[PDB]
């Protein structure tokens, strides 16, 4: 599974958007687009939100995780538990960098976000690697991968499962 | 069934196929039911007058379901295509009661490459074969799903009681107690039941 | 409203749209897991006055005969009784916090505990006094044939002692299953006559090298019968291998097993849960294995599946080898243990029953 | 201190720099490097001097002309960056270890007779070809003492990286200097010394070449062999009345 | 010894891992079969010997020759397989028809299992749903924006759309085209998607 | 998605039919006994004078031929270990095992190794224990090697791997190489597939 399938599973969460033009409902066949009013907030799928923000006609309104004080207590929680941790949404990673590259002049402080996340990510990646290390050493054949995201599994997956199996298969020939 | 659920359960479906080693069961009812509204939306979207907003949202809705339903569609033609002598065979062997694994379309795709696969082998080659050597089993030819691999899953019903490695006690715990939204590496033996009956979703 | 005249909701569109028994098993295994059709509830949440009567039983050696079929298991005491009392057996050594039972290739359960006997000696010649009472008593109690059986499990091998009469005997025996060149010789240096039944000092070790070929691997299994078991117990109380000098298990002396009690016995049970299935974890000795057959044999109507897991270094304990009223076992224990050793190098790993005959696996 | 001040300008220069536009995307360009090296096993990075002007000319300009302890300051801060990146590592490899520090730029580079006595202790950019070398000796970094009568122990002593070395106590805190070095409590790295030689072009008319002893550390060391074509990035320091032999502690090698 | 036509065979298209169909080897194939044909009438001859006249030591040669005979027909098959593995990707990724080229490395019964099994694929796409039937070809990305900036590499004539008219493909050349309409031709590398 | 997709070697003691590298790793040769001669098939002995290849004489046999002679009764041939497989350079592998070479040890050494398991022997609890534990002790630095190398000459890192590790190794660097391209925003350009481009360079 690529990252751009990954990134297409992220595209379906829900942003606010401040339209300019005026619009009525739009009956969409995954739900329906609320009214389209100038100065007005209107939930809609982050892709929508992208397409309008590129062809301007919107104004992204940052999400409620994205701030500097939640995104620090975040980090540090990360940095203390030994485990993986629950994080402010399934898609952090992906929902950073499409808001923070196509709609940086409406979020503030956008710098210190993007370094926040990444300190988690990085973190995270490293307990990762460790969980395939000790899995591997210790012959195990069962794993909790509790609160892991699915970006951090496609960084290291494709490779974790075929040495796995290879491994299973070169554990029982006697048998 | 709101269309939403409909949509859910197309991804739920595309991403069980994308991992699993074997060809799942079929879900043709959903390919149905979503053609149909793709099909009615298309000319929907076509009375529409040009020069609308709405043209352009419905249009990228039609064309970011339509890739996901051809990626599923081409997920089990490529399983179909690379296990089609086994798969033909459990099919011949279906006992009534236990869901199909093929549609009739697929069934016949099956049956016309099995058919042209025989038939280019025979003539190429077995034609001018020694006489004793001239037939060849495709069903130990062709390879088999590895139902050991590992996979990654999600666990939406709890179960209890669930046995890792049951064939060899050198494992140190051999008992697991999924819980309701946990995460498991473990192999595709042991929780092919779940899969099947949608308490466990693939991803 | 806004759209076309021809325009139809997305919700719109979808609106419109066999054996009488089993061989002997003398190996020690580690799990069981009963299968069957009907239910394991009945052995479930069990009684205080059900478990105090299958303690007393079990200490009082009393046989308990269940009719042929049972209809209504979770109202028969008798059953659950029996149930309490087969989950019974005594070990030597009490340390809770210690893994006692599979003492061979056991390190990750021994990683990190509170072993104060692995440095303190007076401690530890005091653990050794204590297990060398107990192993002369359990010794005194298989002559008299008030015992039938026991284990003795140290980190290296594995003995077992045999009454007179069991598996086709007609004398005390016993059984080492990785012997070594050296015990051997050892062995041979105090009187012992065993037998195993599986430069020129260069040409000498060249000689010792198809001797020296099977050790540490259960070929090298000792056997040795008569009078020589007494001296085999002298010499093993008073070796100096059999407690390991550096490890893990540094100053632990080995563990003794009985299906009767000794001096210093301390009396333990055996764990059992139902989830339909059955699982009953520990050290589990044949006559536990004869007794559960026997009760589920009666309460599940005679149809029932059993996958056995096998300690491995004890499987060798099945090569063959050719008045037990008292020993405190049921007759049809005694009988079935009183046959031939068909098995060799090789342990029951599925026993299948269905319709009162059993096809084992 | 202003040290501490200078480490943590360092430690935000490592964590914070980005390379890219909008119109593509963003990727951090030494924290990203400082991870994949420390997890290959080859602990050093290579920074440019560019880069540190446009993010902060202040602390280019104090590298430029006191390499010493602003480079130090700066290996630190590699260091803790390194070890904030990858904190849960496996087992057995708690311990964080050191990284060097490589230095480079696109100036245009001077020549070993343009090189004055004002010029002393700064960075400095000289080309030659490499005519001669020597055998890979140990340098110590960290060494503990102890004494010969009380037997009392001092450890954990630094040594200053170069041809430098560290004066030994008198008093013993047991006659005069009873203090000697443990062996095995000793940390050592790599060392080596070259010669470079003016380039062939250089040199002037009717007259030979001139020469320049340098200095190579840690994993700089077995990187030029003799006869190569080579542009060093160095500082400038000493090792007849007042005479001092001068060298050149090389700090970045561009084989050509 | 034996077999060695055939490992060189094997080797021949292990040697091309990236696909890449090469040349049909006729020759190598009528060595084999030559040879195969000389072992069976010995074996055969040796079987005969061994049956009447009563040698019974002729049976490890009649062992040998059987499993050379095996190894042979199985290097046979897997390199038709492989060949028809490599050519089935021509047709997902070639579009239909066929470039001369790679037509000309072809051999005649494995043209005519090409159009077997497009016809059966075409079959199998209007089966789907009604009407024309969903063109799983197509669609091989995620979608992100409906109209996309391309420019020509080659000359490639004229390329029509649906609405009747065409479109001068010229080198150099950019158009601001839909995205359904381009994605065959990006693919197959007439068009070059430009990004801003 | 990949457009050719070759079938994959099977894994442990037992082949493919239609697997290439498998129908290549069985063309190396194993030391055998004839043990009951075969009359004939001298011929194949160049130095031998005799039409007939004598009882009791000793050949490098293919693993394929061995395989399809051997019985268990052990009267038609007999099979000995290589060298690499022997007590020898077993107790050199458990020494460390990242210091091997196992390109030049054989270029598939975990195949062939199980593939010894079918013939019957007392040392295959060995055999299989020795292979085992070299897998796991060679893995992390195979996982470290192809995670955290990225725009570098990698035939330094991939010239000590036989082609299991290798194979490995490309999963790995094509698992690196994805996200790093996702991150500079290359991954929404519609490509072409390197088949078509490796055609358009002939
Ligand atoms: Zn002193």
């Amino acid at each position: 599974m690529d990252a751009s399938e990954v990134e297409f599973l992220a595209e379906k969460e829900q942003v606010t958007v401040i339209p300019n033009f005026s619009l009525d409902k739009v009956y969409l066949i995954g739900g329906d687009l609320g009214p389209f009013n100038p100065s007005l907030p209107v939930e809609v799928p982050l892709w929508l939100a992208i397409n309008l923000k590129q062809r301007q006609k919107c104004r992204i309104v940052p999400p409620e995780w994205m701030d500097v004080e939640k995104l620090e207590a975040i980090r540090d929680q990360e940095r203390r538990e030994e485990t993986f941790t629950p994080m402010p949404s399934p898609y952090y990673m992906e929902l950073t960098k499409l808001l923070l590259n196509h709609a940086a002049d409406n979020i503030p402080k956008a710098d210190e976000i993007r370094t926040l996340v990444k300190d988690t990510w990085d973190t995270r990646i490293a307990k990762l690697r460790l969980s395939a290390d000790s899995f591997v050493k210790g012959q195990e054949a069962h794993a909790k991968l509790d609160n892991l995201t699915l970006m951090e599994i496609n960084t290291i997956g494709t490779f974790f499962t075929e040495s796995l199996n290879h491994m299973y298969k070169l554990r029982t020939s006697l048998q | 069934l709101t269309p939403a659920e409909l949509i859910n359960k197309l991804e739920e479906a595309w991403l069980n196929e994308k991992f699993a080693p074997e060809l799942l069961e079929s879900k043709s009812e959903v390919v149905e039911c979503v053609m149909e509204q793709l099909n009615h939306m298309e000319q929907n979207l076509h009375r529409a007058k040009p020069g609308d907003l709405k043209i352009s949202f419905h249009h990228m809705e039609i064309e970011r379901i339509r890739y996901m339903l051809s990626s599923y569609l081409r997920s089990r033609m490529l399983k179909i295509e690379k296990f089609f002598p086994h798969i033909l065979e459990k099919e011949k062997s279906r006992g009534e009661g236990e869901p199909p694994h093929l549609s009739p379309e697929e069934f016949a795709f099956a049956k016309e490459y099995m058919t042209n696969t025989e038939t280019l082998l025979k003539s190429v080659a077995l034609r001018h074969m020694p006489p004793n050597l001239q037939t060849v089993d495709l069903l130990k030819s062709v390879p088999k799903p590895n139902l050991d691999s590992f996979v990654f899953l999600r666990v939406k019903e709890e179960q209890n009681n669930i046995l890792v490695e049951p064939e060899t006690d050198e494992q140190s715990e051999y008992a697991i107690d999924m819980e309701v939204g946990s995460q498991h590496l473990i192999r595709y033996r042991t929780i092919a039941p779940l899969v099947a009956s949608g308490a466990v979703k693939l991803i | 409203p806004g759209y076309s005249p021809s325009f139809k909701k997305p919700s719109e569109i979808l609106r419109l749209s066999g054996s009488v028994t089993f061989p002997a098993d003398w190996s020690l295994k580690t799990r069981l897991l009963f299968t069957s059709s009907h239910s394991f509830s009945w052995a479930d949440h069990l009684k205080a006055q059900e478990e105090a009567q299958g303690l007393v039983m079990q200490c009082r050696a009393t046989a308990v005969n269940l009719p042929h079929s049972i209809q209504e298991p979770k109202l028969s005491t008798d059953l659950r009784c029996a149930f309490q009392q087969s989950l019974v057996h005594w070990i030597h050594p009490s340390l809770p916090w210690v893994q006692l039972f599979p003492r061979i290739g056991v390190d990750r359960k021994m990683a990190g505990k509170n072993t104060p006997w692995s440095q303190d000696e007076s401690l530890q010649q005091v653990l050794m006094s204590e297990w060398a009472l107990s192993f002369t008593s359990l010794y005194n109690l298989l002559k008299a044939k008030l015992c039938p059986y026991f284990y003795v499990c140290t980190y290296q091998f594995t003995v077992l002692f045999r009454a007179a009469g069991l598996a086709g005997s007609d004398v005390i025996t016993a059984v080492m299953s990785p012997t070594t060149r050296g015990l051997r010789e050892a062995m041979k240096n105090e009187g012992i006559t065993f037998s195993q039944p599986l430069d020129s000092i260069s040409i000498k070790l060249r000689k010792e090298k198809n001797e020296v070929k099977l050790d540490h691997k259960p070929e090298s299994v000792v056997l040795v019968k008569g009078t020589n078991t007494f001296t085999l117990l002298n010499f093993l109380i008073n070796c100096k291998s059999i407690v390991a000098a550096a490890g893990l298990q540094a100053g632990l002396p080995p563990t003794l097993l009985s299906p009767v009690a000794f001096r210093g016995a301390t009396m333990h049970a055996l764990k059992a849960r139902s989830v339909f299935s059955l699982e009953i974890t520990g050290p589990i000795m044949p006559h536990s294995l004869h007794s559960l057959t026997m009760l589920l044999q009666s309460a599940q109507r005679g149809s029932f599946s059993a996958g056995l897991y096998t300690h491995e270094p004890t499987a060798v304990f099945n090569t063959p080898i050719h008045d037990l009223q008292n020993c405190g076992l049921h007759p049809c224990t005694v009988e079935q243990l009183t046959q031939v050793n068909e098995l060799g190098k090789l342990s029951l790993r599925h026993l299948e029953m269905t319709d009162y005959r059993y096809t084992w696996k | 201190a202003k040290k501490s001040q200078l480490k943590k300008r360092f430690r935000e220069f490592l964590r914070q720099y980005r390379i890219g536009t909008d119109r593509t995307g963003f990727t951090f360009k030494y924290r990203d490097e400082l991870k994949r090296h420390y997890n290959l096993g080859e602990y050093w990075i290579e920074v440019e001097m560019e880069d540190l002007a446009s993010f902060d000319e202040d602390l280019a300009d104090y590298l430029y002309k006191q390499p010493t302890e602003h480079l130090q300051l700066l290996e630190e801060a590699a260091q803790e960056v390194a070890d904030e990146v990858t904190r849960p590592r496996p087992a057995g490899e708690e311990t964080i270890q050191e990284i060097q520090v490589m230095l480079r730029s696109d100036a245009n580079p001077a020549n070993i007779r343009s090189l004055k006595s004002e010029q002393m202790s700064h960075l400095v950019k000289i080309p030659g070809i490499i005519i001669a070398a020597t055998a890979v000796r140990a340098k110590a970094t960290k060494i503990s003492i102890q004494c010969r009568s009380c037997r009392n122990t001092i450890g954990n002593i630094a040594v200053r990286p170069g041809l430098e070395g560290y004066a030994m106590p008198r008093k013993c805190n047991c006659p005069l200097d009873p203090y000697f070095i443990i062996p095995d409590k000793c940390k050592c790295v790599d060392f080596q010394t070259l010669k470079l030689q003016e380039s062939p072009d250089a040199v002037p008319h009717g007259e030979l070449p001139r020469h320049m002893q340098l200095y190579c550390d840690r994993y700089l060391c077995d990187k030029v062999v003799p006869g190569n074509r080579v542009t060093i990035m160095g500082i400038y320091s000493i090792r007849g009345v007042g005479i001092r032999s001068s060298y050149i502690r090389v700090v970045g090698i561009q084989v050509d | 010894m034996f077999c060695e036509k055939a490992i060189e065979l094997i080797r021949e298209l292990q040697r091309a891992s990236d696909g890449q169909l090469p040349a049909f080897n006729e020759d190598g194939i009528r060595q084999i079969l030559e040879e195969m044909k000389a072992l069976y009438e010995q074996n055969q001859a040796d079987v005969n010997e061994a049956k009447t006249e009563g040698r019974s030591d002729l049976i490890p040669t009649i062992k040998f020759r059987h499993c050379c005979l095996l190894r042979n027909r199985r290097c046979i098959v897997a390199y038709l397989y492989d060949r028809l593995l490599r050519i089935r990707a021509l047709r997902w990724e070639y579009g239909s028809v066929l470039p001369s080229a790679l037509r000309f490395h072809m051999s005649t019964e494995e043209m005519d299992w090409f159009n077997q099994y497009k016809r059966s694929l075409a079959t199998y796409m209007r089966s789907l749903g009604g009407e024309e039937g969903l063109d799983i070809t197509q669609d091989m990305k995620p979608p992100k924006s409906l109209y996309i900036e391309v420019r020509c590499l080659r000359d490639y004539g004229e390329f029509e759309i649906d609405d009747g008219t065409t479109i001068l493909l010229k080198k150099n050349s950019q158009h601001f085209l839909p995205r359904w309409k381009c994605e065959q031709l990006i693919r197959q590398g007439v068009l070059e998607h430009v990004l801003s | 998605w990949e457009p050719y997709m070759p079938v994959e070697p099977g894994l442990g003691r037992e082949e493919n039919f239609l697997s290439l590298e498998d129908l290549l790793m069985s063309q190396e040769k194993l030391p055998c006994c004839i043990e009951s001669g075969f009359p004939r098939l001298g011929f194949l002995d160049k130095g031998g004078d005799s039409d007939s290849i004598p009882e009791g004489s000793k050949m490098e046999l293919p693993l394929w031929l061995a395989k399809g002679l051997y019985d268990n009764k052990r009267r038609v041939l007999s099979v000995e270990l290589p060298k690499i497989y022997r007590e020898g350079w077993r107790t050199v592998f458990s020494a460390d095992a990242n210091v091997v070479d196992l390109h030049k040890m054989g270029p598939h050494y975990y195949g062939f190794g199980s593939q010894l398991l079918n013939f019957d022997s007392p040392e295959n609890p060995e055999i299989a224990k020795t292979i085992l534990q070299t897998f796991v002790g060679r893995f992390r630095r195979i996982m470290d090697s192809s995670q955290n190398a990225y725009n570098e000459d990698t035939s330094g890192l991939v010239a000590r791997l036989d082609e299991l590790e290798r194979s490995l190794f490309r999963a790995g660097q094509r698992g690196l190489n994805a996200f790093q391209s996702w991150e500079r925003g290359k991954a929404a350009q519609i490509t072409a597939s390197n088949l078509v481009q490796n055609y358009k360079k002939r």
